């Protein structure tokens, strides 16, 4: 009886200890909850599947393949195929081979709509996703906040700019050295009357 | 989400916190050695009045001079809480262990001098763990006076696991004093006194710990006088994790912090060692070195059963973790059970 | 395997 | 390095776009319970194979 | 049926979930006129027990199935 006695204080005071730290966690994962919600709502053929977590299909590796020529002999052209088949999933691919063969990251731009910009990131995202992606809003006061951590870090490697915002800040980023000047839907890009052309030209 | 007003005190062995309630920062924060002939401030630590003689209430972890802390408290309610202490809950900060004689007395010392209608204590490494937001883990503490791996496990110390090292405030406060006289150099307590401070100002301002084995370094200087300072400055942090790299000033065996933690977690019970390991905690003011968390996490992992995730907590940043345990007790007193489990005024009478 | 763990926990507790 | 470095942080990002659980409303019934909860549970124990009935009756406080 | 001597050997938490205090079996010591035999009926009865005023030095009349 002295035993049991002995044993069951114990026994009560590891209970007591236990409710405590149960309900300390419960109202520490409460907030947490409450934090989260808040924040969150002769063509050579070797390509290396490294960081390709999304599975690509036969016809986009061949397309993949036959596009090597134009990083390996510095060549350029356009890429003009029947929507529906993913050439950003291409250029996905590409950017991850140009790490996966060689050590050159480099800072990268791509120009997308306004209306597209969230897909591109998604897409981004979802399809080979490991990478470093800003976006650009709020040209006014948002963007000055994301242009403080570019100068001297390499904060970001990819870029997912926007045809109107340009040509606000074309005195900022012609300033900073790009390797990949990417832009779909080139279709607004086809009257030399307009001001884009300059614009884009000395970037 | 009920707030009451109650002041949560953490009688440290290098800095005293204090602060109301509902706080993510202590308000209150000074050294806790007190210079009797009696004054306890950072007042104290400059004024340089008639023969003083520093000393703390603390001795290994344990309050011995109970004058010092009734003066230490009063000091507190008086100028720093600037509230009378007889209308607000309290919720003293102990030892990783206590004993029952000491909770006895410090419970009736408080219900008959202040009478404060509600006070109430609990371990440190339960308050660290619930600041960190996680019930079960690996406190891995390391003090001003002592350094312990306390095993919790839905907040509640682990008596049967806990371990301890010789790892205190005589860390390098006589070690970097040789490390210094090798090149060149009020009572005598004050001296040392003032020796200990200018040492830990010396260890938070270069002292960094390496990745590896003990290694070549660069020369880096600093003023206190001015002189340029080699490889010194890497060689007595080594002692920290491993005995075998310091040969020379670690006696013939020593527990380090990663030999530390592994006797901890060997030494409780199954069912809960992959928790434990899975979680694992710091704290302490010795965790504030740089690169310290780095090498403890990558000598760890070597040391580390199969399959066993190692997950810490990357708070090291920030320099809240040595005030982790205040930041728990204060988040303590905004609950529910802040009033179901808790002693009242008439539960010892 | 954690339910293995603690089903032959039961049999140690039928047991005892 | 700082391949690692972006991979994580992409897959954090991937994670926090596809979060867009059953435990935490269970942990807030459980909130909600005044505390002295007594739980009636039984589970099937070993002596299709042979086994049988096994009757557990928990008491959150020693009130109950 | 005979005097009932309630008593209900504590033992440890379920073990398939977590610790706390549970109740596997509940002895009832029924002490009748021949002599005494405790029984280590089901511990789920319990609620019965409460429901009636079944204090110790009382008849109970027990049903087996
Ligand atoms: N007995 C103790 N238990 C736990 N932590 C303590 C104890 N005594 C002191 N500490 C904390 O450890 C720190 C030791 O200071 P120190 O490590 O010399 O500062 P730094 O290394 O940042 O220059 C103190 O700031 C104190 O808050």
């Amino acid at each position: 009886r002295e035993e049991r006695g002995k044993k069951e204080e114990q026994s009560r005071l590891r209970r007591i200890a236990a409710s405590t730290a149960r309900e300390i966690e419960c109202f520490w994962s409460n907030i947490e909850q409450v934090v989260e919600i808040k924040l969150r709502v002769t063509s050579v053929k070797f390509n290396a599947p490294s960081l390709l977590y999304g599975a690509l299909r036969d016809y986009q590796k061949i397309g993949l393949d036959w596009l090597a020529k134009l990083y390996r002999k510095n060549l350029n052209g356009i890429l003009a195929d029947e929507a529906g088949l993913g050439k950003t999933v291409q250029i996905i691919a590409f950017f991850a081979h140009l790490a996966c063969n060689e050590g050159n990251w480099g800072p990268h731009l791509v120009v997308v709509r306004s209306c597209n910009i969230l897909k591109w990131e998604l897409e981004l995202k979802r399809w080979c996703p490991g990478l470093k992606i800003l976006s650009y809003i709020g040209s006014h006061r948002e963007l000055k906040a994301k242009r403080q951590e570019w100068a001297e870090p390499n904060s970001f490697h990819v870029c997912i700019t926007s045809y109107t915002q340009f040509f606000r800040g074309l005195t900022a980023f012609t300033r900073v050295r790009w390797k990949c000047l990417v832009i779909d839907e080139m279709q607004r890009v086809k009257g030399m009357t307009e001001r884009h052309w300059e614009a884009v030209f000395t970037l | 989400g009920d707030e009451v007003g109650a002041l949560v005190f953490d009688i440290g062995s290098y800095t005293v916190r204090a602060g109301y309630a509902g706080e993510d920062c202590p308000k209150v924060d000074f050294p806790t050695a007190i210079g009797m002939v009696y004054y306890i401030d950072t007042n104290a630590l400059r004024v340089p009045r008639e023969n003083m003689e520093a000393i703390s209430p603390l001795k290994n972890g344990m309050v011995e001079d109970w004058d010092s802390f009734q003066a230490i408290l009063d000091h507190t309610y008086k100028m720093h809480v600037k509230s009378e202490a007889s209308l607000h809950p309290v919720l003293m900060s102990e030892a990783p262990w206590n004993t029952r004689a000491k909770r006895e007395k410090l419970t009736e010392l408080m219900f008959e001098h202040y009478n404060i209608p509600a006070f109430f204590l609990c371990k440190t490494a339960v308050l660290t763990a619930f600041a960190n937001g996680r019930s079960t883990g690996l406190i891995l503490d390391s003090g001003a006076t002592h350094t312990t791996a306390i095993p919790v496990h839905d907040g509640y110390v682990l008596q049967q696991g806990i371990v301890k090292s010789p790892l205190a405030g005589d860390f390098i406060t006589m070690q970097c004093r040789e490390l210094f006289q090798e090149m060149n150099i009020v009572t005598r307590s004050w001296h040392n006194y003032m020796c200990n401070c200018v040492i830990q100002d010396f260890q938070a301002s270069v002292l960094q710990v390496s990745d590896s084995t003990y290694d070549e370094q660069v020369a880096a200087q600093m003023p206190t006088y001015n002189c340029d300072f080699g490889a010194e400055r890497l060689k007595i942090p080594e002692g920290l994790f491993d005995p075998s790299n310091v040969k020379g000033l670690s006696g013939n065996t020593m527990l380090g912090v990663s030999h530390v933690v592994t006797t901890s977690v060997g030494m409780c019970d199954i069912d809960i060692r992959p928790g434990l390991y899975g979680s694992v905690i710091v704290a302490g003011g010795n965790t504030l070195i740089q690169s310290f968390t780095d090498r403890l996490n990558r000598e760890l992992s070597q040391k580390t059963p199969p399959s066993m995730r190692l997950k810490l907590i990357a708070n090291n940043t920030t320099v809240e973790r040595r005030f982790s345990s205040w930041i728990g007790g204060s988040i303590l007193a905004s609950l529910g059970t802040f009033q179901q489990m808790w002693i009242s005024k008439q539960e010892y009478e | 395997n954690s339910e293995d763990a603690v089903m032959t926990a039961v049999r140690a507790w039928e047991f005892w | 390095l700082l391949r690692e470095a972006k991979i994580t942080e992409e897959l954090n990002l991937r994670s926090l776009e596809t979060y867009e659980a059953d435990k935490k409303k269970q942990v807030h019934k459980k909130r909600k319970c005044p505390g002295p909860i007594i739980t009636y549970h039984s589970v099937t124990v070993p002596l299709p194979p042979a086994r049988c009935s096994r009757t557990f009756i928990t008491f959150s406080d020693d009130a109950t | 049926e005979g005097e009932v001597t309630e008593l209900t050997p504590c033992e440890t938490e379920n073990p398939m979930g977590g610790y706390g205090k549970t109740i596997s079996h509940v002895i009832i010591g029924l002490k009748t006129a021949k002599g005494t035999k405790q029984l280590k009926l089901d511990p789920s009865i319990f609620e019965s027990l409460q429901k009636e005023r079944v204090e110790a030095g009382d008849v109970i009349y027990i049903e087996a199935n």
